[PDB]
RNA sequence: AGCUUUGCGCAGUGGCAGUAUCGUAGCCAAUGAGGUCUAUCCGAGGCGCGAUUAUUGCUAAUU
């Protein structure tokens, strides 16, 4: 199965609706692909939540995100795949850690706030 | 005002956890305030917890963008490799009142850039704003620096503003403490504001 | 009032701790080991904002005597060294003495020549005495700093076992040093983990590509260095990224044995060889054979444009034709036998000047116009 | 040009490896002499 | 208005019930008229635990916030 | 002599290190320089009255 | 019930440039491509090879 240490793990509908707003942060220019992007938007407060794979091996490369999430109160989710969630972004390589930035007047932010309270609610 | 002096007094009688539980119920009764959130965050970083400090920075942040004092707290709470400059470009970005450009003529003093420095800081007291500590850190600074004729120009200019009205005066009192009893004859009247702000 | 009593205690807590990490030393070879670290880590970045205060402070104080000192030199501790090397005294023959250890020749010349139109004042005794005593406590923890570094590449292979195998102790303890930490390391992107210990060297007179800028620890690497010296960039990236990999890796500690570590070098290695591989076998393409066979080609927006631009123009068919017998004067010294011909000359049988054909115009490429707008 | 391209490549890196080969108290002597005709000139130097 | 988490009656007798929720706050409510009494609103993170001591007068809840609260009378 | 058969078979085959664009470049087509050569070159004949 | 945002198609009209457009069972790439400027900052394809009238078809002439 998944490694234990994602604990907050996304169900198939939860997955589902992550890269729908995941396809559509990008094709608004409001995603960063990449844990190394991603630290830098949460380093910056800019990012909305982070959405992570379950399959990086090792996991250890990016179980650094959800303690800079905890540090920064930002909402963090883990997939159960590195290469959906890479097609989500609109990259054909995997990605294993993905950032929604914050863009003010943004037509996703309903959409954002939902995604949020449904990952806040799911991680115990 | 009547909240942070209370929580003030919970520090110095010793009961750190009840100024923590007076500041909480004042931020619960007061949403999305940065003068709260300035507290609660300097209570934890003077405390010793620079991690709660900065995680209550982070929270203070996420509402109320726009404050100026918490950005401003916010650069010197970074370390000085650690995006002590982004946190001042991101910030700028987000507003431009005086305290950002005290805190950012501030950390270009902290790297001896004094002709920046010495820039930023007439930009901070000429166009921003003619209230605050601005006065007092520039007097500061320029006494530091090799300036000496500017160095009473700057006093001139802070006496010529900053009048007997108390609108700077209890803004300076933010950092000056103009607002007690033995700055109340100094330079003004105590009898006049001073106990509006704190 | 403040930094210099802030001094005692810092010195006070670093010879503590510095007993204390002895002592681990020699136990080594319920108070646990990793607890030491941690502390000696911390003492690292205590030393540096001590370091760095110390480093204003002299900057302020000797900017009295040569103000121009502190632009030449842009390093703390070379700064430090330089103004303990020369004092008050310039020109006291210290330009050909230890300098040439803590500066390079150019900037050597450079901050000599400056030196010799100073235009500052010599300082007053206790003005000197304050500046050898904190020349003598920045060198002091400087040395105590070397130590603490020392202590902590000894245990590298404990704390970041991973993260050793790829750039090595040495360059593991500066950057963790200058980091701040294991786990501040590891919440740190692979850029700027690749500028860590970079320093902003002054240009004397040369291009920013000699000196070589955004340049860090993991760039003098041994594995990085190895590399030829167009290739050591990308070198740079790759192995910055690795060791932020193993840096996120170790901070969990997990793979204490080094395998993760081991595989990540591994595939440094191999990208390392790949970009050395011997280029490929290429076929020579042979002339074409000269053909003379009827070929059509198609017509339309294209050609018509293509016709405009390279056809024959009024301007130029009238500087093609030359007068008979009229014999004219030249009009370049630099080249004869040019001549504009039928321009602008009697005989041309046009009482008005042609006009310039604007479809002739200079234009630059479409790439050439991409990297234009790119450098806006 | 081979041979002077490999001449010059070889003075390059003589340079780089002999560092500078004007003295410090050369080039004080040359940048003095400079300044003080630049001072008795009352030269005002181009800006930017 | 979130996810519900603690749920606690009074230790001694049937005097209250306790409940901790995702919502940051939690709330006292009558055991036998399940009504609301007192929202102890406060934490800035959500609740994920709460007790009750024997002695029925101390509540603890622990948060999200990395911080546990203790709530008397006074 | 010494030289093993294996060797002998393992040396390397010679590449070139050229891309496409250095070994066979396209075609570089000649154009006319622009009318406005022309034009100047005529008006610096032109001189004034005054 | 209208209005409107984003992406994807399908068409219509119009404008611009042919020193450029493609091909990748070749290689590398968000586990970071590539970095002259802004570098504790930037974030996406790059390279090699191949095709060619610097995309390719018909049609009309001469043949």
């Amino acid at each position: 199965d998944v490694n234990p240490k994602a604990y907050p793990l996304a169900d198939a509908h939860l997955t589902k609706k992550l890269l729908d707003l995941v396809q559509q942060s990008c094709n608004y220019k409001q995603l960063r692909k990449g844990a190394n992007e991603a630290t830098k938007t949460l380093n910056r407060g800019i990012s909305e939540f982070i959405v992570m794979a379950a399959d990086a091996e090792p996991l250890e490369i990016i179980l650094h995100l959800p303690l800079l999430c905890e540090d920064k109160n930002v909402p963090y989710v883990f997939v159960r795949s590195k290469q959906a969630l890479g097609r989500a972004c609109g990259v054909s390589r995997p990605v294993i850690a993905c950032s929604v930035t914050i863009k003010e007047g943004s037509q996703l932010k309903q959409q954002i706030q939902s995604i949020q309270q449904s990952i806040e609610r799911l991680l115990v | 005002p009547l909240w942070l002096l209370l929580s003030r007094l919970e520090e110095k009688i010793g009961q750190l956890t009840r100024a923590r539980a007076i500041l909480e119920k004042s931020r619960l009764k007061n949403p999305k305030n940065p003068g709260l959130w300035l507290e609660s965050v300097r209570l934890e970083y003077r405390a010793g917890l620079k991690n709660i400090a900065n995680t209550l920075m982070a929270k203070a942040l996420q509402e109320c963008p726009n404050s100026g004092i918490l950005w401003s707290e916010a650069i010197f709470l970074e370390a000085r490799p650690q995006r002590r400059t982004k946190s001042v470009d991101a910030l700028k970005k987000c507003e431009h009142d005086p305290h950002v450009l005290l805190a950012v003529a501030k950390l270009f003093w902290s790297q001896r850039k004094i002709t920046k420095a010495r820039e930023w800081f007439h930009r901070t007291v000429k166009i921003d704003s003619d209230l605050g500590d601005a006065w007092a850190f520039f007097y500061k600074f320029e006494l530091q620096h090799g300036t000496e004729e500017q160095q009473e120009e700057v006093r001139k200019r802070c006496e010529s503003a900053e009048p007997r009205h108390g609108e700077l005066w209890c803004a300076v009192s933010k950092d000056i403490a103009n607002w007690q009893k033995k700055i109340g004859d100094i330079l003004r009247l105590v009898a006049g504001r001073i106990k509006n702000t704190f | 009032a403040k930094l210099w009593d802030s001094k005692m205690f810092a010195e006070i807590m670093m010879k503590i701790e510095e007993y204390i990490s002895k002592q681990a030393k020699a136990s080594e070879v319920a108070a646990p080991e990793y607890r030491v670290i941690v502390d000696a880590n911390n003492l690292t970045v205590e030393i540096e904002n001590e370091l760095n205060i110390i480093h204003k402070f002299i900057r302020d104080k000797y900017s009295k005597r040569f103000p121009e000192l502190e632009s030449l030199v842009p390093n703390a501790l070379d700064y430090i060294r330089t103004v303990k090397e020369l004092g008050n005294s310039l020109d006291k023959c210290k330009n050909n003495e230890n300098l040439q250890q803590i500066l390079t020749n150019a900037t050597i010349m450079v901050v000599s020549v400056t030196a010799s139109t100073t235009q500052g004042q010599q300082l007053s005794e206790e003005e000197l005495e304050r500046l050898e005593e904190a020349c003598d406590m920045a060198l002091e923890l400087n040395a105590s700093k070397h130590r603490i570094y020392e202590y902590v590449e000894s245990r590298m292979s404990f704390i970041a076992p991973n993260l050793s195998i790829i750039i090595g102790a040495s360059t593991a303890a500066k950057i963790m040093g200058v980091a701040g930490g294991l786990t501040n390391l590891s919440k740190m992107p692979a850029c700027n983990i690749m500028l860590l210990g970079a320093q902003r060297k002054t240009l004397s007179g040369f291009s920013s590509t000699s000196v070589l800028p955004h340049t860090g620890y993991i760039y003098h690497s041994d594995i990085v260095q190895s590399l030829p010296p167009d290739l050591r960039r990308k070198a740079a990236r790759l192995v910055a990224a690795k060791c932020t990999l193993a840096a996120r890796v170790d901070s969990f500690h997990e793979s204490t044995e080094g395998k993760v570590g081991y595989e990540l070098k591994d595939e440094i290695e191999r990208k390392f060889d790949k970009w050395q591989e011997p280029p490929p076998v290429k076929q020579v393409k042979p002339l074409p054979a000269p053909l003379d066979g009827q070929r059509k080609k198609r017509g339309g927006r294209r050609y018509r444009k293509m016709k405009e631009r390279l056809g024959l123009t009024e301007i130029r068919k009238q500087a093609n034709r030359m007068s008979f017998g009229e014999i004219e004067e030249d009009a370049y010294q630099e080249d004869l036998g040019f001549s504009l011909g039928h321009l602008g000359k009697s005989g041309s049988g046009r009482v008005r000047q042609t006009q310039v054909n604007e479809a002739t115009k200079a234009r630059i490429s479409k790439t050439l116009q991409r990297t234009l707008q790119k450098q806006s | 040009t081979r041979l002077y391209l490999k001449a010059e490549q070889e003075r390059q890196h003589n340079y780089l490896k002999d560092g500078p080969y004007i003295t410090a108290e050369e080039a004080v002597a040359v940048y003095t002499t400079t300044v003080h005709w630049l001072e008795s000139r009352r030269f005002s130097p181009i800006p930017f | 208005q979130n996810l519900v988490t603690g749920v606690k009656f009074e230790p001694i007798h049937g005097n209250f019930l306790l409940t901790g929720a995702y919502d940051n706050t939690a709330k006292i409510w009558t055991h036998p008229g399940w009504s609301p009494l007192k929202t102890l609103a406060g934490h800035e993170g959500k609740v994920m635990g709460l007790d009750i001591s024997s002695d029925g007068q101390l509540i603890a809840t622990c948060s999200y916030d990395r911080t546990f609260k203790l709530w008397m009378a006074e | 002599a010494e030289v093993t058969e294996e060797e002998w078979l393992s040396i390397p085959e010679v590449g070139d290190a050229r891309n496409k664009r250095q070994r066979n470049p396209r075609y570089e087509k000649l154009t006319p320089v622009p009318d406005s050569f022309f034009a100047k070159h005529l008006q610096t004949g032109e001189n004034h009255t005054s």
